[PDB]
RNA sequence: AAAGUA
RNA sequence: CGCGGGGUGGAGCAGCCUGGUAGCUCGUCGGGCUUACAACCCGAAGGUCGUCGGUUCAAAUCCGGCCCCCGCAACCA
RNA sequence: CUCCUCCUAAAGAGUAACGGAGGAGCACGAAGGUUGGCUAAUCCUGGUCGGACAUCAGGAGGUUAGUGCAAUGGCAUAAGC
């Protein structure tokens, strides 16, 4: 006999690229994600594939804010 | 609920203004009165304010809940803001339509000198 | 052209038009017209309202339309729940006035029902 | 307007004495009257919906709104978005005039009429009734009708229960049985 | 793959064209859009034509 | 023979069987048969023990089965070499020490002990007789 | 032109 | 076991592909022609499509199992 | 036999097998941009034809809906209408 399985897709290398406290340059990707598990905070942008990236030089900061206890990433100016 | 509906209506623009770090000119309208505040970018400090519940403004109006009162409040808030030296704000309609009394207030503030 | 809660034809003679009421036949229609003082051969289209209103109370003198239907239904229901011979005939849909059932009786029995196998 | 004045000038005090309300704002009010036609045969001939809408417009003195299917239903061969009804919402003066017309003219002209059911309340003081034939409304000419058509009438009331709803309706001499 | 390629040709006479696709069975009407012509450096009308 | 009426998936990874059990108290009856060992209980075993118990008490009292065979087990047929996972052949419950497997009520303790001994003789895992505790 | 049986 | 094709009025066979009640012939039933039967003529009825699940607003139909049947293949040492 | 989604995969990434399960080889000039507005499923009760299920009204409920098409991650400030 044979199997009807045997397929998969290539790994997409998502996840956090710069962790809390890391110094980054403007433009740096901070996290790659499907949809907004993390949300964009101060000095952070959200791209068309929901990548969060730095809009200014500084240090990465994660926090939980708002009425829904959501996770936000911001850049602290250094 | 009307109030919750209006708050939902206003949230997107308010979050955009906070992200932009703008100084807000927030308007609040009731059937009897209209109010205006100029709020610092942190969202928790009021720089200037003017409304029809103030005696100095309400004493010169036949009725505090119409377009003439709205224009008076807009002019007063713009004059006080210019006296404080602000000159640059973003209008926050707070979920009310940009129309009627709200629009008359905004037009009066623009005429008096606020840039928005 | 509105008597006893229904609409009567306007292009017909009064005597013919009145029979459209449930509970009014030719004889009762003739009696009602005689009581109202209206000719039988006059179309109700050319009748003034002052004649329709005098026809209406004459019609109301009788038991017609919904009242008559309720009365007939009540009498048949009384037979059925009494369970006499006539009531059983009404229950089973067979003729109730002693007609033959070996043949005929199609009005009471409906169309023919062929035997299955 | 006549029935509105009648309400404000007798019904308020009648209901206040009957139910011992502490405020006039507690008195049940007639919020709205909604007329509906479920024209499920328009899927075969949409012109039937047009005729039904014309009849509703004649009856209520208002332009009706065509209502579409909320979802596809296999049982009735309708897809989502199919226009299958028409409704009219009456408030204020139009509501009061229609209420007066319905109470004093149309309801007595109902075939074999013997009073409206007092159990046609939804539990929160709103009333619903069904008119089998539109010809009871004098605005509809019996000679020009191409097809008999019924409708549903709902009176939505600010009452809190069926007893208060029926008291308010009976204060207008509603023809209950 | 029923959609066919088409070009949108500048009305400014420059020869500039954009390309896109179209469902020709459902929308037989010609596509017409205002788009930027980089030759004359203005937005102008562009009209559908065959792909080549 | 217990077996899920339906399942999300037909086949399951082998997995492992570490830890102590949850559900170590007589919770429904007065007496219980508790596992002391670790292992798998097939649906056939569960049912063989149930039969032994029930006939011992003459269908008096009440009996609960606290375990359910929800894990499918596949086998490869004879004379087959790979080529995909084998076919589901039976169903098991994973058992850890401390698991109460059956409970009884409405019978004397001596009879319950006898019935449970007859049942344990059908099972591949060591067991012990337990009684309800107040706390 | 087509007419089998008892 | 592997690869295919199937299962639909009493029988043989369409429709299935491509989602919106399914047909033909023989057969059966009632009537007619005949002294009677056959042949012949007229009229009528009879299946929710092998069994379950899933998708779907909707399944004879698409998908996934299960049962029965048919045809190939199941080999080198 | 190329591509996508989950699991295996051992809480960063990556990670094999003729391992376990499903999909793609498009669609859309609006189903794209923006401004303004809006909020679901399901059930209960009352209501002409109307029925288990059509449209109407009220209530409960709170996203159990929705997303052009798999699955995962998302989505109310909606990315849903
Ligand atoms: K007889
Ligand atoms: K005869
Ligand atoms: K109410
Ligand atoms: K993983
Ligand atoms: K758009
Ligand atoms: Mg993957
Ligand atoms: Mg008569
Ligand atoms: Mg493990
Ligand atoms: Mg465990
Ligand atoms: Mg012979
Ligand atoms: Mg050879
Ligand atoms: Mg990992
Ligand atoms: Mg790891
Ligand atoms: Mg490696
Ligand atoms: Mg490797
Ligand atoms: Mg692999
Ligand atoms: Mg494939
Ligand atoms: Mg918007």
């Amino acid at each position: 006999g044979s199997t009807r399985n045997g397929r998969d897709s290539e790994a997409k290398r998502l996840g956090v690229k710069r962790f809390g406290g890391e110094s980054v340059l403007a433009g740096s990707i901070i996290v790659r994600q499907r949809g907004t598990k993390f949300h964009a905070g101060a000095n952070v942008g959200c791209g068309r594939d929901h990548t969060l990236f730095a809009k200014a030089d500084g240090k990465v900061k994660f926090e939980v804010k708002g009425p829904k206890n959501r996770k936000f990433i911001s850049i602290e100016a250094e | 609920d009307k109030k919750s509906a209006r708050i939902r209506r206003a949230t997107r623009a308010r979050r955009k203004l906070q992200e932009l770090g703008a100084t807000r000119l927030v308007v609040h309208r009731t059937p009897r009165h209209i109010y205006a505040q100029v709020i610092a970018p942190n969202g928790s400090e009021v720089l200037v304010a003017a409304s029809t519940v103030e005696k100095a403004i309400a004493e010169q109006l036949k009725y505090t809940g119409n377009k003439d009162a709205a224009a008076a409040v807009g002019k007063a808030v713009a004059e006080r803001a210019l006296e404080k030296g602000i000159k640059d704000v973003s209008f926050d309609r707070s979920g009310f339509q940009y129309h009627g009394r709200v629009q008359a207030l905004a037009d009066a503030a623009r005429e008096a000198g606020l840039q928005f | 052209a509105r008597i006893a809660g229904i609409n009567i034809p306007d292009h017909k003679h009064a005597v013919i038009a009145l029979t459209s009421i449930y509970g009014v036949g030719k004889t009762r229609s003739k009696a009602i017209l005689a009581a109202a003082g209206i000719a039988e051969d006059v179309k109700i289209s050319e009748l003034s309202e002052g004649q329709i209103d005098t026809l209406r109370d004459e019609v109301a003198k009788f038991v017609v339309e919904g009242d008559l239907r309720r009365e007939i239904s009540m009498s048949i229901k009384r037979l059925m729940d009494l369970g006499c011979y006539r009531g059983l005939r009404h229950r089973r849909g067979l003729p109730v006035r002693g007609q033959r059932t070996k043949t005929n009786a199609r009005t009471r029995k409906g169309p023919r029902k062929p035997i299955k196998k | 307007a006549k029935l509105h004045d009648y309400y404000k000038d007798e019904v308020v005090k009648k209901l206040m004495t009957e139910f011992n309300y502490n405020s006039v704002m507690q008195v049940p009010r007639v919020e709205k009257i909604t007329l509906n036609m479920g024209v499920g045969e328009a899927i075969a001939d949409k012109k039937l919906l047009d005729n039904a809408a014309a009849d509703l417009a004649a009856i209520s003195g208002q332009k009706p709104l065509i209502t579409k299917a909320r979802k596809s239903v296999a049982g009735f061969k309708i897809r989502q978005g199919y226009p299958i009804g028409c409704k009219v919402t009456l408030r204020g003066e139009r509501m009061w005039e229609f209420f007066e017309r319905l109470i004093t003219i149309a309801v007595p002209r109902i075939r074999d009429f013997r009073g409206l059911s007092a159990k046609s309340f939804d539990g929160r003081g709103n009333y619903s009734m069904g008119v089998r034939e539109q010809i009871i409304f004098p605005e509809i000419d019996y000679d020009k009708v191409d097809r008999v058509r019924g409708l549903d009438i709902t009176i939505t009331t600010t009452a809190k229960s069926d007893e208060e709803g029926r008291a308010l309706l009976a204060a207008f001499d509603f023809p209950f049985r | 793959g029923i959609r066919e390629k088409i070009k949108l040709v500048s009305s400014a006479g420059t020869g500039h064209f954009y390309t896109t696709t179209k469902n020709k069975r459902t929308k037989p009407e010609k596509l017409e859009l205002k788009k930027f012509d980089p030759v004359v450096r203005q937005h102008v009308i562009y009209k559908e034509a065959k792909i080549k | 023979m217990l077996q899920p009426k339906r399942t999300k998936f037909r086949k399951m990874h082998k997995g492992r069987n570490r830890g102590l059990a949850q559900g170590t108290d007589v919770s429904f009856g007065s007496f219980g048969l508790k596992a002391v060992g670790r292992g798998r209980l097939t649906a056939r075993q569960i049912e063989a023990a149930r039969r032994a118990m029930t006939r011992a008490v003459k269908r008096q009292g009440k009996i609960w089965i606290r375990v359910f065979p929800d894990k499918p087990i596949t086998e490869k047929p004879l004379a087959v070499r790979g080529k995909g996972k084998g076919n589901v052949e039976y169903w098991v419950a994973l058992i850890q020490p401390g698991k109460v497997l059956y409970e009884m009520d409405g019978v004397p303790e001596e009879l319950a002990r006898e019935a449970f001994k007859l049942a344990a003789a059908k099972l591949p895992i060591k067991t012990t007789f337990v009684t309800k505790t107040v706390m």
